[PDB]
């Protein structure tokens, strides 16, 4: 060892490490019930997620999308997609509300806690979340997931031998990006940054 | 013929003084130049302090990235942290925590790395077809810096990894925090705690003064601003690798921890941006190449969509997790053309068609897109990005 | 035992926004790293458009310079040529002399190198003592970019250069021209015309929009905004080779075409602006080392004056005729130190002391000071200039 | 070939190859007097480099320093130093007045390199310098150069196996910069540029 650095004290590392891990590991002693939960993010999270988490405009849903994984266009949200509890405390607790975040008390985020599990459908009006009843709710995607397989399922297809002459592609045009006319633009109407012409003269 | 007044007539600048030596402590470029610049979408996301701007690629050349137009990820903005202020935090299966400054940093034994920053999202929004135009948008969420730093073995050690320590999670000091759970064998490998990037510290934007490089693995990880390195028996399993940076599959359920990224290319000119005005004749096909797997080995070209390939040459050194420069020189005889660039690293994979990737994803994956790119090269020089199928 | 409230209470950067990602399209350095800009002397000339200013090395990381700190050197201050404006022309001892426009170079094939360009002057004035005080001043004519253009030999070959052409003569679009003479060998071997520097288009002060690189020899050949290669069958012996860049010897005869630039070092940190502010223990040992006839093989520190010698790490890689980072880690104890840097490179050159330069050369040489530098560390940590004997 | 480019016109070359090599290669038709040069010297020049090409202030002289090459600080000029008039007339023609470059006639460059000549003691007052005498001319510096030597003189020395322990070297400080107190500084007094103290309060 260099001898570099001092020893964190127990109040720096209890301000700074509120992780919480999927199987309780970082849950401090509190509790919350729905009710005030509701209140809680009516006065501090609805503003942006809408009064029942459902979202407004193009902020984030919290709750709804349950069983559209497999639709055109999937709705991934707390209930219909995340995996731990323990995330949506943590996350909550850290990073929200945008604009001011670290400003919810433990008993704070228990509460709203359990208003996302109750707008998601997955307990009752008189659900209490306390540090002792957390990990016994399991959301409904947690089997969802499943470690990165790309060195099974792709790498031995795609390290295959490429072909390189007369090669049996299709190569009619199926997609233009201009259809859309969805990038910004140069005054000209181009790409925005494209390339100054060259035969034309220069910018002041 | 006629003589050119630009030859036969003595110009300002052939008899006048330019500017002094004093003029610009810390320059910019030339004016001419202000295209060559990071652009914003806005449609793309619903905040602009969480968004996304991108890197000028198809106006660079070589592989550094000028750190002035490289591009930013931020997810509640770019906070200004002075050296002053910033703190260090090892806790958690360590035998003592410990609080570094600024100053303790810049007394552990430094390392380098040149290695590309591939935000996981970088062609996302091409995942449906073809929407943005200009490899700026579709393959600028990245760049390339060399950085200089500290090992993360080396801070960790000064704590002391407890034998039940598995994972370290890493977290930032603005409001998002951007935590993330790193295996301790990578940690171990080549993570790095850097300072400098190309020769400088880093931008505010980019992390000053102290960002992880986490060489080959998607952007999201490398964690700027950074504060606290927990050590912990399990991953966290945090926002960032739960509801984000998982990959929605076909049958419903979703891959995690896809950390590296694979091997992936782009032609940057010709590109939509960079039409081609010059008329028949020689031209320069110029792009980038670079994998998370390693050095990059070869880049084939197409000039008819993929049904022909001629390799192309590597410009400089092809480097382990870092963008590699390749040319092709062709005699443009004025006929339309569907050009391909396709990547091949030191593990024998070669980039994929957007087509064999949807084959095993679907098209709801939102990451990790290292399809060939197509540009259709019209007979008037205009360049499209288009699918071909 | 005194918790830190910087760790204990909630920062603002921790809570509210940090700047969004459409606020800086082109970025700078965040304002606490103001002191690494280009610094001016300006007793060294008597006009500041023909003079110079100095890269922050003290400051910087790496082997990278960062393009708006990279020194200026100019006999006519710093033009604007605009790449509609821009011709290039050849002429002399060819079979058809030419006029390119940057259009028709942009479709040459391309290559790169990276490369230090260090001006002949760099620690001219501590030839005859110890006089600026910081490596920036006394080390800091140069820069080290990754270059992007076209070889001199594809250019001289579409004009079809003669046998009896022995010799090339550049010049510049600038006043003052900065006409030099090349031999044919070294033009056909790596010397490029510059377009990209460090990924983007020349600065304008660097020579916008090209410049000749010219590996491993003396800055001033580097010449920039390039106008015109003229093939003669001798050497022109221009202002820039007989008036300057000569290097006078003790009987009064002087050296010319003294073109490459020999084995060097410098240690960055601690230096007269870099003090060691932070007590005994652990401290890096950061430099510089360069040679012009290849690569760097190793660099010697020595902490005693010379006395004994411990050999540093490379961090990176020696590339040729390019700038190569080193480094050594100590323990401080608090003693003085005369601290010293001593190069090898591939050919077994040994970077020589001031002392054995002016045995040979005498005092008044003027260009191609690559003595090894000294650095006397103070008990309180600050840190001089100084020569030893 | 690449078939890229298009042929320099005459015109075009006549415009910006205006160099001369030693040999009188690139000089042009013309003629220029002492006198003549004086007087636009006296226009166009003296300003800075004097009325009589000794100098104003710290720009650059023109005249004098011979045989000072062996001094303490020697004296470099066109007559003690320079090898070549090609030079002097191709760098006058070309790159001043210094702010005002390129506009000299030939005939005014002539005139001047004949003035500069007799500044420096090497002609008479009616001196008369044409295309056709130029090279004649021969400066008192002609064979003081020689090309790059170090392949001799330095490198077989300076490439020998160097000491590592127990050198016998003087370690004495002999020199300081900080007894000359000429480097730019800060506002505190240290060398500009100095890092700031990071137990100080940030800017
Ligand atoms: C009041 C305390 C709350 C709570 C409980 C939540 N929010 Fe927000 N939120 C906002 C934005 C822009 C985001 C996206 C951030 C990004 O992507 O980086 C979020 C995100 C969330 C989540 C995660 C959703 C997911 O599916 O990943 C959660 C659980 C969440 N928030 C809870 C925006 C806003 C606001 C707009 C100004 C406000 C107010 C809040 N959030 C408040 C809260
Ligand atoms: C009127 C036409 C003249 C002529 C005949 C000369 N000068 Fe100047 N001069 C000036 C400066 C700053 C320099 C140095 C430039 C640099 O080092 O890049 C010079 C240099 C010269 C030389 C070369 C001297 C040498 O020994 O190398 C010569 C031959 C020369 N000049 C001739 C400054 C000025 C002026 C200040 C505004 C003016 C006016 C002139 N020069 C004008 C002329
Ligand atoms: N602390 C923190 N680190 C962060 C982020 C963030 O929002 N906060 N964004 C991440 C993401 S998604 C990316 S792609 C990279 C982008 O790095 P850059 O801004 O240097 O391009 O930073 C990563 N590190
Ligand atoms: N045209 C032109 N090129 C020039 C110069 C000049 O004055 N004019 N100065 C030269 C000198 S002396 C040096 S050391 C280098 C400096 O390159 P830089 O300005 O990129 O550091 O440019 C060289 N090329
Ligand atoms: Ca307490
Ligand atoms: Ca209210
Ligand atoms: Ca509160
Ligand atoms: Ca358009
Ligand atoms: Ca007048
Ligand atoms: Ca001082
Ligand atoms: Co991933
Ligand atoms: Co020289």
């Amino acid at each position: 060892k260099l001898g570099l650095g001092r020893e964190a004290l127990p109040e720096e590392i209890s301000a700074w490490d509120t992780a919480v891990l999927p199987d309780g590991q970082g849950l401090r002693p509190g509790s919350g019930d729905v009710a005030t939960g509701d209140a809680l993010f009516a006065d501090n999270c609805a503003s942006c997620h809408g009064d029942f988490a459902e979202g407004l405009d193009s902020w984030p849903v919290l709750a709804g999308g349950d069983g559209s994984l497999t639709d055109p266009r999937p709705v991934k949200t707390i209930g219909s997609y995340w995996p731990y509890l323990s995330t949506v405390y943590d996350y909550v607790h850290r990073s929200m509300p945008f604009g001011s975040a670290q400003t919810l008390s433990v008993d704070d985020t228990y509460a709203i806690t359990a208003f996302l599990l109750y707008s998601n459908g997955l307990v009752e009006d008189d659900f209490v979340l306390t540090h002792e009843n957390f990990t016994q709710v399991v959301l409904p995607n947690a089997e969802g997931f499943y470690p990165d397989d790309r060195d099974q399922t792709e790498y031995p297809l795609f390290s295959k031998e490429p072909c390189m002459t007369d090669c049996a592609v299709g190569v009619e045009i199926t997609k233009r990006a201009v259809d859309l006319n969805v990038t910004p633009e140069d005054p000209d109407g181009r790409p925005a940054g494209s390339m100054p012409d060259l035969g034309a003269a220069a910018a002041p | 013929g006629t003589p050119d007044p630009l030859i036969t007539e003595i110009q300002p600048w052939a008899s006048e003084f330019g500017e002094a030596v004093d003029a610009h402590p810390y320059g910019l470029p030339i004016h001419f130049e202000s295209h060559v610049k990071r652009q914003y979408v806005e449609w793309l996301t619903e905040s602009p302090v969480s968004s996304i701007n991108f890197t000028p690629i198809h106006a660079l050349e070589g592989t550094i990235t000028p750190q002035g137009c490289a591009f930013e990820r931020h997810h509640s903005g770019a906070i200004e942290l002075s050296k002053q202020d910033y703190r260090l935090m090892i806790n958690g299966l360590v035998e003592k925590p410990l609080v570094f400054t600024f100053e303790d940093l810049l007394r552990f034994p430094r390392t380098t790395t040149t290695a590309f920053c591939e935000c996981a999202a970088n062609g996302g929004m091409e995942w449906g077809g073809a929407q943005l135009e200009g490899c700026q948008y579709t393959q600028g969420m990245i760049h390339n810096m060399e950085y200089v730093g500290v090992p993360l073995s080396v801070l960790l050690a000064e704590a002391g990894v407890k034998p039940e320590g598995k994972w370290l999670y890493a977290e930032g000091a603005d409001a998002s925090s951007n935590g993330r759970s790193f295996p301790m064998e990578k940690v171990m490998d080549d993570v790095m705690l850097a300072f400098f990037a190309n020769g400088e510290a880093l931008r505010k934007e980019h992390g000053y003064p102290a960002r992880l490089v986490v060489p080959g693995w998607e952007g999201n990880m490398w964690v700027k601003w950074v504060r606290r390195l927990g050590i912990y028996d399990k991953a966290v399993e945090s926002r960032e690798e739960t509801s984000k940076y998982t990959d929605l599959m076909p049958d419903g359920r979703a891959r995690k921890w896809t950390w590296v990224m694979d091997a992936k290319s782009v032609i940057t000119s010709p590109s939509p941006q960079v039409p081609i005005r010059h008329g028949k004749g020689p031209l320069v096909i110029s792009g980038l190449a670079w994998s998370g797997n390693g050095r990059i080995t070869r880049v084939d070209v197409s000039l008819d969509g993929g049904k022909n390939w001629t390799t192309a040459r590597i410009t400089g050194q092809a480097l382990p997790k870092a963008l590699t420069r390749f040319h092709l020189d062709i005699d443009w005889d004025g006929s339309e053309m569907l050009l391909q660039s396709r990547a091949v690293d030191e593990t024998g994979y070669v980039q994929p068609t957007k087509d064999a990737l949807r084959a095993i994803r679907g098209r709801n994956n939102v990451y990790h897109n290292n399809g060939i790119q197509t540009w259709w090269v019209k007979a008037d020089g205009e360049v499209e990005n288009v699918e071909i199928a």
